[PDB]
RNA sequence: CGUCGGGCCCGGGGGGCCACGCGUCCCCCGCGAGCGCACGGGGUCGGCGGCGAUGUCGGCUACCCACCCGACCCGUCUUGA
RNA sequence: GCCGGCAGUCGGCAGAGCGAGAAAGAGAGUGGCGCGGACGCUACGCCGCGACGAGUAGGAGGGCCGCUGCGGUGAGCCUUG
């Protein structure tokens, strides 16, 4: 009856200074802020929870105004918790500095 | 459920926007068909980076997946009853389909005569 | 060089071995034992700066 | 006519036997072991006797045909692949269920099935949690076990006892088997402290709970 | 063909050189020989520091 | 007619099968005794170090005779004197590696083009993470992989050469049937260096990875590869 | 002959229809309608047809006579085939091999067979 | 004197070997067949779960809007727009 | 680019191959029940490997890109457009 995923940001995209690649997600999970201890998050699926006005069905419920983008944590980024993600679909570049959720359903450990 | 092609196979398009012709956005008698440009100071020419993108030989399709429909069948544009039957043998893979100068009388005829045949029509329902 | 090696190709031919007629270049310099009498390698020393000017 | 031995070399690594093809000839002892050298079917109809076939040639053929595709050699099918387990997963373990309808419970780990599915069931009178399939990668193996040693799960239930069939009523012998698994399970865990508890509460993260930071 | 990796495959290693058969057979036998050897020699410090 | 037609068939299958298998044994027969050959040069170079140090004496051992090339900086902007070698030495992309044996004509071909190249001695393994993972041969001038023995047996086997061990061999201790192997080969198209170069412009004594890296060359070979 | 009257009959022909990145070819006596050269119903010297009954129901197999050309109007023999859908396919199988009769348009042959027949029945529930 | 040296580690009085047959002479000290597992010439499952006829599914393009990054107006003269 | 391969679909007029380390033949002789076998090859076609792919002035090739009219050709379309 609580929460079963980690709070996580969308920092940006996959990018240099004045090249972008929109196909990969830099995050930020709360709570981690090193290297070595980003091994626990990898592989995990990570979700983007939003809304629209239109209704959508929803499986096992009825069909409500949220939807999702799913994704996964594909490997660490620069050693300060920063960690890459790759979703099914590209971010909508107005989710930056909004919170989404990984999950911890695809575990090993 | 319809004619299903033989093979499905996943069909993919290196792009699929438009190829736009420089500053057509701008002007009104300057169309959407591509004009290759040949200036001496272009943006588009050289490839400069954030602009336009030139139709290359890379953005070709694969062999395999070139001339189908989302469907999966090849088009063939037919006339009357009797460029229909030439399809007999490819039906599996090729679908006909009515020309716009067909007149109604007789585009009934080769709608009836193609499910006769099991030869898929893209458009069997047009002027009723 | 012909002349030599034509004696050389004379030669040897009822003998049948294959000498090296071909010249080659310089080879690896062929591992060798190198001996000190006794003393040791005297050390040598940077000369400390003066002005000769 | 013969019995069929097994493998005489032990597995050393994984495609590697630990006696030589040389040493294995003296075990083998090839040695003094060394040697030299339907379609049609009668009938009678009462005419005489008609001579009817099997696998008769078809009445209809297609347009076109797709060709044969090649051989792959290592692409096994589903149920005669090999099915591993986590080392923190053992029979008696404490799981946490996330993907599932039952939402962070605390559910309790009996064995593992042929299809590589867990046998796992938290009691249902803690936990609400029937005899349950899940798979391995969705759950969070916590660090609690019990001497599940001793018990006798019943042999009949398997993967096809789990399968869905096609409103859904619970049958009787599922009742039966719940009810066989709590006699045998549920005084175990009343042995130890507070973990009958444990199972009734369920996991959840809040404020100040990194997963990667604590342990379980 | 696809080209597998013969040092990462152990039988498209087995296709170019049968030798490496023994070759991994043997620092196999050796390795695990020289870890029996190694326990037990600290096993020998251990009943040194016994006694 | 068909009955000892069928034999014909069957006996010439048996002929390839033995015949296949004479070979398979000669195959792990000689690289059982290159690997003795292997550890016949790498103990034998130790047994000269220690007798040396016996007495009050040094061995000076030999250069060895062979070198890996591998080109570190882009074709753009190069001089025409450097970019003949570099052509003359199948050293045309960045990364490229092959192999050189070493004579006073190979080092004054390195000595103009340092700046361009990172070279130095490989060791033993370091041939074997080249030869299987990047091997490539030209055959009919075409980039064809070494996915079989037969491969080199019909460009080299007429010299001796019809496996990996015996085109290792030919290669690690540069015998005299060296040249063709070294043309049998495609030049390496080694991966860029995982890690990162310290620097590329300069020269190895001073920082850099450009030159001579007489030694330290088998740690960089396994960035490569 | 046959080689020689391929190459002119190959682009220009009244039969020849190219219609947006096909190729085919409506001639009489050309099972498949490919504009091939196997697939070529004028000309060979021996030529096979499958097309369907002038009543609906059935197959007229056409088969060339190869004893005089250049006679269109006895050229070319019809017989009829209408069997149970299984000696149908049988029938036109042994016209071509037992017969030795330009064996590469066998199965094709049969291939156009099996077609007419659903052809010649109810189609839609 | 030294070498876990080199000569299939010359020769005589506990562990690994892709070494296996019978008969004759001299020198030296060409078909045996049978099935199975698979690091083997490029993916398969002989595995499944859901939501759907009056509000939902898919529509990469195509109409509009929102966000991130990039992005100076085309042609010409010119070494240089 | 390959001295590239494919006329071999040679079927009770039959025996279905020439990827295989090594210059040449699955060659002829003469004494001691069940009728069966997927695709193909517009050879200006089909299929297999290897390498490469920037570009001004400029040159060459392919357009089943397009417009107009003419000789043939589609038992072509069209007042039910």
């Amino acid at each position: 009856s609580g929460r079963l995923w980690c709070k996580a940001i969308f920092a940006g995209y996959k990018r240099g200074l004045r090249n972008q690649r929109e196909h990969t997600a830099l995050l930020k999970i709360e709570g981690v802020y090193a290297r070595d201890e980003t091994e626990f998050y990898l592989g995990k699926r990570c979700a983007y929870v939003y809304k629209a006005k239109n209704n959508t069905v929803t499986p096992g419920g009825k069909p409500n105004k949220t939807r999702v983008i799913w994704g996964k944590v594909t490997r660490a980024h620069g050693n300060s918790g920063m960690v890459r993600a790759k979703f099914r679909s590209n971010l909508p570049a107005k989710a930056i500095g909004h919170r989404i959720r990984v999950m911890l359903y695809p575990s090993r450990i | 459920a319809a004619l299903r092609p033989l093979v499905k196979p996943k069909i993919v398009k290196k792009r699929t926007k438009k190829f736009i012709r420089h500053q057509s956005d701008r002007y009104v008698k300057i169309k959407r068909n591509w004009r290759k440009p040949r200036g001496i100071d272009n943006r588009v020419r050289r490839r400069f980076k954030g602009q336009i993108l030139m139709p290359n030989i890379g953005y070709g399709s694969n062999k395999k997946t070139k001339h189908m429909l989302p469907s999966g069948f090849r088009k063939f544009l037919v006339h009357n009853v009797k460029e229909l039957e030439v399809l007999l043998m490819c039906n599996k893979s090729y679908c006909a389909e009515i020309a716009h100068n067909v007149s109604s009388k007789n585009r009934k005829a080769i709608v009836e005569r193609a499910a006769q045949l099991a030869i898929r029509v893209t458009n069997p329902n047009a002027r009723l | 060089r012909v002349k030599e090696n034509d004696q050389k190709k004379k030669e040897a031919k009822e003998k049948g071995t294959w000498v090296q007629l071909k010249r080659q270049p310089a080879p690896p310099r062929e591992a060798h034992f190198v001996r000190t009498n006794g003393k040791e390698p005297e050390l040598l020393e940077p000369i400390p700066y003066e002005f000769m000017a | 006519k013969g019995k069929p031995h097994c493998s005489r070399n032990p597995v050393l690594v994984r495609g590697i036997g630990r006696y030589s093809r040389s040493a294995m000839y003296s075990r083998k002892a090839l040695y003094k072991r060394k040697y030299a050298a339907l379609a049609t079917v009668t009938k009678p109809v009462g005419g005489g006797t008609r001579v009817v076939k099997l696998r008769k040639m078809p009445r209809y053929y297609p347009t076109e045909d797709v060709p044969r595709k090649l051989l792959s050699h290592g692409k096994k099918p589903f149920s005669q692949h090999v099915r591993k387990l986590r080392a923190s997963i053992t029979p008696g373990t404490i799981l946490i269920i996330l993907t599932g309808r039952h939402r962070g419970k605390r559910v309790v780990f009996l064995k593992q099935l042929s299809s590589g599915l867990l046998l796992v069931t938290g009691p249902l009178s803690l936990n609400r949690v029937p005899l349950r399939r899940t798979h391995q990668k969705f759950v969070i193996a916590t660090s609690t076990k019990i001497d599940i040693s001793g018990v006798k799960i019943p042999k009949h239930l398997t993967d096809a006892y789990f399968k869905k069939k096609k409103k859904y009523e619970i049958t009787e012998q599922r009742k039966v088997d719940q009810k066989a698994v709590d006699s045998q399970i549920l005084p175990k865990i009343k042995a130890v402290p507070q973990l009958q508890g444990y199972l009734r509460s369920v996991f959840a993260l809040t404020n100040g709970v990194y997963p990667h930071k604590l342990v379980f | 063909v696809l080209k597998k990796n013969p040092l990462k495959n152990l039988r498209i290693m087995l296709k170019l050189n049968p030798y490496a058969k023994t070759m991994r057979r043997n620092t196999i036998l050796r390795q695990a020989r020289n870890h029996k050897l190694r326990v037990e020699r600290a096993a020998a410090a251990l009943a040194a520091k016994s006694d | 007619n068909f009955a000892e037609l069928k034999i014909k068939r069957l006996r010439k299958k048996f002929a390839q099968k033995m015949l296949r298998k004479a070979r398979r044994k000669l195959i792990y027969e000689k690289a059982k005794h290159y690997h003795k050959e292997y550890r016949q040069m790498y103990r034998t170079e130790i047994r000269m170090a220690r007798m040396a140090r016996k007495a009050g004496n040094f061995y000076v051992p030999a250069e060895p005779k062979l070198a890996f090339v591998i080109r570190i900086r882009g074709i753009n902007g190069v001089s025409p004197k450097v970019r003949k070698v570099l052509q003359l030495l199948r050293l045309r992309q960045i990364f490229n590696g092959t192999f050189v044996k070493l004579n006073k004509a190979s080092i004054n071909m390195l000595r103009i083009v340092e700046p361009y190249i990172a070279w130095g001695y490989p060791n033993l393994k370091s041939v074997n993470e080249l030869i299987y993972k990047r091997g490539y041969g030209k055959i009919n001038k075409k980039r064809i992989a070494l996915t079989d023995n037969a491969l080199i047996a019909r460009s080299l086997g007429k010299y001796g050469i019809i496996c990996m061990e015996d085109l290792i061999h030919e290669i690690y201790t540069v015998g005299k049937r060296f040249k063709e192997a070294n043309n049998f080969l495609w030049p390496f198209k080694l991966s860029s260096p995982r890690g990162g170069m310290k620097k590329k412009t300069t020269h190895f004594v001073e920082g850099e990875d450009a030159g001579n890296r007489e030694d330290q060359i088998n740690r960089l070979i396994r960035r490569m590869n | 002959s046959a080689h020689l009257q391929w190459m002119v009959v190959r682009n220009c022909s009244s039969f020849l229809i190219k219609r947006n990145k096909q190729t085919y070819s409506t001639e009489p006596n050309n099972l498949k309608a490919r504009n091939s050269f196997r697939y070529n119903g004028l000309i060979h010297r021996k030529t096979v047809g499958v097309e369907p009954a002038a009543d609906g129901k059935g197959v007229v197999v056409v088969m060339k006579r190869r004893s005089g050309q250049r006679k269109p109007a006895t050229s070319y023999v019809r017989t009829t085939i209408n069997k149970n859908a299984r000696a149908t396919l049988s029938s036109i199988r042994h016209m071509i091999r037992k017969n030795k009769y330009h064996p590469d348009l066998r199965m094709a042959a049969i291939r156009r067979a099996s077609a007419i027949l659903r052809s010649q029945k109810p189609v839609m529930v």
